[PDB]
C-alpha cells in the first residue's frame, strides 16, 4: 500500500555489475527460493530492457539447514539517494554498546510487505547465471522492499516503529537499533531472562501478518581492547632491547611523551644478539616513565561520523588475529584480537572472513555502520572464497594489502 | 484460420536527452532505386515495414549491395545512428558454454528458425525511430518513406529483443522435457538428447508443433547440418569436442602481426593441447606496436615454437562432462613463470587442458604462483562444471604446511592431494624465528648520495669482522641491499643479520625465490646456501649500537 518514491543520485545510471561464477548447489538454491518468491509476489521476471545487474548468491545462516538469498547491493546502495525528509538519520544509541546482552534478530522479511516503487524496481536487478551458460541466465527484480538494501530499513522505518510500540513502552530499559536486515536488541538481565524476552519480541513481529527465529547472542559489556603493554623481564638480552626500543620507536608516533634515548645508549657497543645486557638505572627509569605513559588513553582521539572507519588485520598466526579501528592514523578507536576458533583450523581464509565478520558487527553496534577493510591477502584468493564462509546478511568494503605490515610485531 | 499467439513487444527507449537520428539518404544510381523499391515492396507485402506519412522527422541511411558473382541486390539500412541513441540492452550472448562442460549427446538435430528471426515485432511507440528513405528516380519526386514493424538487422536491439522472445517461447516446452536440451544459435536451434531414435524423433516433431502455436514454421525437409558442428572456433562431436585445426606457419622472417597471430592460434589451442607454452614468443611483441616490424626470434622463442609443434602434430580431443564423476585438476610447473594444467575425470581423458602465467611484480616465489594458478583454475571450473575440481599438485604436504602457517598474508588452497611429478615447488629457505647462540652478529648498513649516486655498504660483527664497500651509481635502497649481501657472503653457515632497513624487510618478508632486481637474486642465492639465518629489525638513528658505528661508517 502507498510507495514511498525513490530516486538514484544526480548523474547516476542503476548497477550493472557482473554476476560472479556460482556453485551448482548455489544455484539450485536459488531457483528454488526464487520461485517461491515469484510465486509470493516478492519478484518478477524482466525483459531485455532493463540493462542493470546486482550480484546475488546464497549463504548457510548459522546453526541452519536452508539456503538464504543474499543479493550484494554494495553498488546499488552507494548510487540510491541518502534518506533525508523524514529521517535525518536516527541518533546512534551510545547505550547499546554497553548492554551485558545484545541478540541479533534477521527481521528482513518484514520489508517483503511494503511495496516497492514502480519507478525505482528495475535498478534491483538480479540474474540466476546456469552452469556453463548453457541456458539464460533467469532474470527478476523486486517488486518490493528487497532484503540488504540501504532503502529498506528508511522506507519500513515507519511500519516498525508501530509494531515495536507496545514492546518499548512496557520495556522501557531495552535498546532497539536497527540496521539494514538486522535489529539489535540489548538487555541486561539474565540470560534465560533475556531469551525468554527476545522470543516476546518475536511475537510482536510474527503476531503482525508474517529465520526470525534465529538470533546471535553477543556481550559488548564483555568486549576488552589492546592497551600498548611492554615485556616485564629479569634479564635483557641484546635482541630483547632492540625489540623494546623498536616497539617502542612505533609507540612514540601514538604517545608523543615516549623516549628510547637512554634505552638505546645499552645498545652501544656490537655484540651478539644473544648477549644479555644488565640495564642502567638511567634505562630502567626510562622504561618504567614509557609503561606510566602507555597506562594513559591516547590524546586527541574523537569520532567524526562524516569520515569512513577503516579497519586493518593482522595475522599473528595460531589463529590469532589482530585488529584496528580508525578514522586518522595512530589514533585508534578500537583495538582487539581474536583468538577463539570455531572451525577454520587448516583455513586461513575462513578464519579471515570470520573475523571480518565480527568487526564489522562491532562496528555496526558501536558506531551503526561499516568500516572499509584493509584485508591482509592477495585479491584472486579472497574473491575466489570468501563468499563461502559469510554468513552475515550486509557486506563491507574492503581492499587488499599486499606489503607485509613491520607493525605487526607491536600489536602481538 | 488457426489462431496463433503473439509476440508481446518489447518496450524501447533512446538514452535521456536525446532524440532519434536525422541523417541524410545518400543518392544512389537509377538501378539500386529500383532493386530498393522492389525489395521494399515486397517486405512491405509480408508486414516487415509500412509506408509512413511525410510528418516522421527521423532518417538513417539505406544502401544497396550487390550478391557478389550473382545480380540480385540486397537491402542495408545503416542503424549507426539510431543504434547511439537507443538505450542498453540485457546482453544474453555474453558467457559462452565452454565445449569441456557439454553433455554427451547420442542425437543433436538442427531446425531453421530462420523465418521467426525476421519477424519479431518492434514496439510500436520506437517505430518512427527506425525510419528510412528510398530516393526518388532523377529525386523529381518525395522519397518513398518507409518504418520497420519488426526487429531490423543491423538494429542494437535486435539480438537482445529476439533471444529474449525466443526463450520465452521455447521455455515450457524446455521445463516439460527435461530429458532434452535446447540451444539457440543466430537462425538455428540445437536439440540433443540420449533418447531412442524413435523418441527423439518424436521430440523434435513436438517441438515442431508447440512453435507452430506462434506461427513459427520450420522446414519438413532435413537439415544441412549435422554433427560435427564448427562453432565458435571448434569442433563440436556428439561423443567429443576439439578445436578447429591449428595449423603453424612456417616462415624464415616474422613480423609483430604474424606473431600475435601466431599467439592467438598458441593460446586458443592450449585450452586441449597439453603443455603449450607462449612465454618466449609473447616477449617479442613487449613495446613497439608498429605493425609491420620485423623481429628476430631469439633462440628461446625458436626452441619454445618447435616444442608446440611438437605438441600440435597430431589432432587431440576432449571428452564431455559427466555429472556422476568428480572433477580432477593436475598442475606442472613449466620454467620462466609459465605454469600447465589439464582437468579430467577418467585417466587419460582430459576435458580440457590450459595454462597460467606469473603475474607481474618486482619479486615472487614458486608457492604463490601454484597458489594463483589454483585460484584461475577453481574459478573457470565454477563457470564451466560448478565445482570446484579435486587437485593434484606438485608441492609435498609438508611443505604447503610450512608455507601457510608462517607466510604473513592468510592464504588457502581447496581440497589437494600431492603428486611427485618433477620440477616439485619447495621452500628454497626459511628464516630462523629466534636470534641464533653461537652465530656471529652482522650490523648491517649502507647510505648514497642522491646527486653524485655515490654510496658505501657493509657491516661491523660482534667478532669485530667489518667491511665497508665505495659503490657508485647506486641509491640508498640499493645499498641496504648490497649490505645485507655483503653479511650472507662473509659469514658462516649460520648468521644474525641486523638493518634498519624497512625496504629491505619489505622484500624478504615476501618470501621472493625469484626477482627482477639483480641484487635480490643474489641475496637468494646466498640465503639458500646457509643453514640458519635471522634477520633482525632496528629503528634507523636511535643510538643503537653497531648500527650506529655502521652508519656512520657508510654514510662518508
Ligand atoms: C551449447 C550448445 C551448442 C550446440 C551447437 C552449436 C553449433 N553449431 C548445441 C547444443 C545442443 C548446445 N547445448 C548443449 C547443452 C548441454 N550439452 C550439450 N552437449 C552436446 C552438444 C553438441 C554435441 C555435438 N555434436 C554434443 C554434445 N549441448
Ligand atoms: N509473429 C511471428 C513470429 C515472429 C518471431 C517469432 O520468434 C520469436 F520468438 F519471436 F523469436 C515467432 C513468431
Ligand atoms: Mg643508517
Amino acid at each position: 500500500i502507498e510507495t514511498v518514491p525513490v530516486k538514484l543520485k544526480p548523474g547516476m545510471d542503476g548497477p550493472k555489475v557482473k554476476q560472479w561464477p556460482l556453485t551448482e548447489e548455489k544455484i539450485k538454491a536459488l531457483v528454488e527460493i526464487c520461485t517461491e518468491m515469484e510465486k509470493e509476489g516478492k519478484i518478477s521476471k524482466i525483459g531485455p530492457e532493463n540493462p542493470y545487474n546486482t550480484p546475488v548468491f546464497a549463504i548457510k545462516k548459522k546453526d541452519s539447514t536452508k539456503w538464504r538469498k543474499l543479493v550484494d547491493f554494495r553498488e546499488l546502495n552507494k548510487r540510491t539517494q541518502d534518506f533525508w525528509e523524514v529521517q535525518l538519520g536516527i541518533p546512534h544509541p551510545a547505550g547499546l554498546k554497553k548492554k551485558k546482552s545484545v541478540t541479533v534478530l534477521d527481521v528482513g522479511d518484514a520489508y517483503f510487505s511494503v511495496p516497492l516503487d514502480e519507478d525505482f524496481r528495475k535498478y534491483t536487478a538480479f540474474t540466476i547465471p546456469s552452469i556453463n551458460n548453457e541456458t539464460p541466465g533467469i532474470r527478476y527484480q523486486y517488486n518490493v522492499l528487497p532484503q540488504g538494501w540501504k532503502g529498506s530499513p528508511a522506507i519500513f522505518q515507519s511500519s516498525m516503529t508501530k509494531i515495536l510500540e507496545p514492546f518499548k513502552k512496557q520495556n522501557p530499559d531495552i535498546v532497539i537499533y536497527q540496521y539494514m536486515d538486522d535489529l539489535y536488541v540489548g538487555s541486561d538481565l539474565e540470560i534465560g531472562q533475556h531469551r525468554t524476552k527476545i522470543e516476546e519480541l518475536r511475537q510482536h513481529l510474527l503476531r503482525w501478518g508474517l529465520f526470525l527465529w534465529m538470533g546471535y547472542e553477543l556481550h559488548p559489556d564483555k568486549w576488552t581492547v589492546q592497551p600498548i603493554v611492554l615485556p616485564e623481564k629479569d634479564s635483557w638480552t641484546v635482541n630483547d632491547i632492540q625489540k623494546l626500543v623498536g616497539k617502542l620507536n612505533w609507540a612514540s608516533q601514538i604517545y608523543p611523551g615516549i623516549k628510547v634515548r637512554q634505552l638505546s645508549k645499552l645498545l652501544r657497543g656490537t655484540k651478539a644478539l644473544t648477549e644479555v645486557i644488565p640495564l642502567t638505572e638511567e634505562a630502567e627509569l626510562e622504561l618504567a616513565e614509557n609503561r606510566e605513559i602507555l597506562k594513559e588513553p591516547v590524546h586527541g582521539v574523537y569520532y567524526d561520523p562524516s569520515k569512513d572507519l577503516i579497519a586493518e588485520i593482522q595475522k599473528q598466526g595460531q589463529g590469532q588475529w589482530t585488529y584496528q579501528i580508525y578514522q586518522e592514523p595512530f589514533k585508534n578507536l578500537k583495538t582487539g584480537k581474536y583468538a577463539r576458533m570455531r572451525g577454520a583450523h587448516t583455513n586461513d581464509v575462513k578464519q579471515l572472513t570470520e573475523a571480518v565478520q565480527k568487526i564489522t558487527t562491532e562496528s555496526i553496534v558501536i558506531w551503526g555502520k561499516t568500516p572499509k577493510f584493509k584485508l591482509p591477502i592477495q585479491k584472486e584468493t579472497w574473491e575466489t572464497w570468501w563468499t563461502e564462509y559469510w554468513q552475515a546478511t550486509w557486506i563491507p568494503e574492503w581492499e587488499f594489502v599486499n606489503t607485509p605490515p613491520l607493525v605487526k610485531l607491536w600489536y602481538q | 484460420m488457426v489462431p496463433i499467439s503473439p509476440i508481446e513487444t518489447v518496450p524501447v527507449k533512446l538514452k535521456p536527452g536525446m532524440d532519434g537520428p536525422k541523417v541524410k539518404q545518400w543518392p544512389l544510381t537509377e538501378e539500386k532505386i529500383k532493386a530498393l523499391v522492389e525489395i521494399c515492396t515486397e517486405m512491405e507485402k509480408e508486414g516487415k515495414i509500412s509506408k509512413i506519412g511525410p510528418e516522421n522527422p527521423y532518417n538513417t541511411p539505406v544502401f544497396a549491395i550487390k550478391k557478389k558473382d550473382s545480380t540480385k541486390w540486397r537491402k542495408l539500412v545503416d542503424f549507426r545512428e539510431l543504434n547511439k541513441r537507443t538505450q542498453d540492452f540485457w546482453e544474453v550472448q555474453l558467457g559462452i558454454p565452454h565445449p569441456a562442460g557439454l553433455k554427451k549427446k547420442k542425437s543433436v538435430t538442427v531446425l531453421d528458425v530462420g523465418d521467426a528471426y525476421f519477424s519479431v515485432p518492434l514496439d510500436e511507440d520506437f517505430r518512427k525511430y527506425t525510419a528510412f528513405t528510398i530516393p526518388s528516380i532523377n529525386n523529381e519526386t518525395p522519397g518513398i518513406r518507409y518504418q520497420y514493424n519488426v526487429l531490423p538487422q543491423g538494429w542494437k536491439g535486435s539480438p537482445a529483443i529476439f533471444q529474449s522472445s525466443m526463450t520465452k517461447i521455447l521455455e515450457p516446452f524446455a521445463a516439460q522435457n527435461p530429458d532434452i536440451v535446447i540451444y539457440q544459435y543466430m537462425d538455428d536451434l540445437y536439440v540433443g538428447s540420449d533418447l531412442e531414435i524413435g523418441q527423439h524423433r518424436t521430440k523434435i516433431e513436438e517441438l515442431r508443433q508447440h512453435l507452430l502455436r506462434w506461427g513459427l514454421t520450420t522446414p519438413d525437409k532435413k537439415h544441412q547440418k549435422e554433427p560435427p558442428f564448427l562453432w565458435m572456433g571448434y569442433e563440436l562431436h556428439p561423443d567429443k569436442w576439439t578445436v578447429q585445426p591449428i595449423v603453424l606457419p612456417e616462415k624464415d622472417s616474422w613480423t609483430v602481426n604474424d606473431i600475435q597471430k601466431l599467439v592467438g592460434k598458441l593460446n586458443w589451442a592450449s585450452q586441449i593441447y597439453p603443455g603449450i607454452k607462449v612465454r618466449q614468443l609473447s616477449k617479442l611483441l613487449r613495446g613497439t606496436k608498429a605493425l609491420t616490424e620485423v623481429i628476430p626470434l631469439t633462440e628461446e622463442a625458436e626452441l619454445e615454437l618447435a616444442e608446440n609443434r611438437e605438441i600440435l602434430k597430431e589432432p587431440v580431443h576432449g571428452v564431455y562432462y559427466d555429472p556422476s564423476k568428480d572433477l580432477i585438476a593436475e598442475i606442472q610447473k613449466q620454467g620462466q613463470g609459465q605454469w600447465t594444467y589439464q582437468i579430467y575425470q577418467e585417466p587419460f581423458k582430459n576435458l580440457k587442458t590450459g595454462k597460467y602465467a606469473r603475474m607481474r611484480g618486482a619479486h615472487t616465489n614458486d608457492v604463490k604462483q601454484l597458489t594463483e594458478a589454483v585460484q584461475k583454475i577453481t574459478t573457470e571450473s565454477i563457470v564451466i562444471w560448478g565445482k570446484t575440481p579435486k587437485f593434484k599438485l606438485p608441492i609435498q604436504k609438508e611443505t604447503w604446511e610450512t608455507w601457510w602457517t608462517e607466510y604473513w598474508q592468510a592464504t588457502w588452497i581447496p581440497e589437494w592431494e600431492f603428486v611427485n611429478t618433477p620440477p616439485l615447488v619447495k621452500l628454497w629457505y626459511q628464516l630462523e624465528k629466534e636470534p641464533i647462540v653461537g652465530a656471529e652478529t652482522f650490523y648491517v648498513d649502507g647510505a648514497a648520495n642522491r646527486e653524485t649516486k655515490l654510496g658505501k655498504a657493509g657491516y661491523v660483527t660482534n667478532k669485530g669482522r667489518q667491511k665497508v664497500v665505495p659503490l657508485t651509481n647506486t641509491t640508498n635502497q640499493k645499498t641496504e641491499l648490497q649490505a645485507i649481501y655483503l653479511a650472507l657472503q662473509d659469514s658462516g653457515l649460520e648468521v644474525n643479520i641486523v638493518t634498519d632497513s624497512q625496504y629491505a624487510l619489505g622484500i624478504i618478508q615476501a618470501q621472493p625465490d625469484k626477482s627482477e632486481s639483480e641484487l635480490v637474486n643474489q641475496i637468494i642465492e646466498q640465503l639458500i646456501k646457509k643453514e640458519k639465518v635471522y634477520l633482525a629489525w632496528v629503528p634507523a638513528h636511535k643510538g643503537i649500537g653497531g648500527n650506529e658505528q655502521v652508519d656512520k661508517l657508510v654514510s662518508a
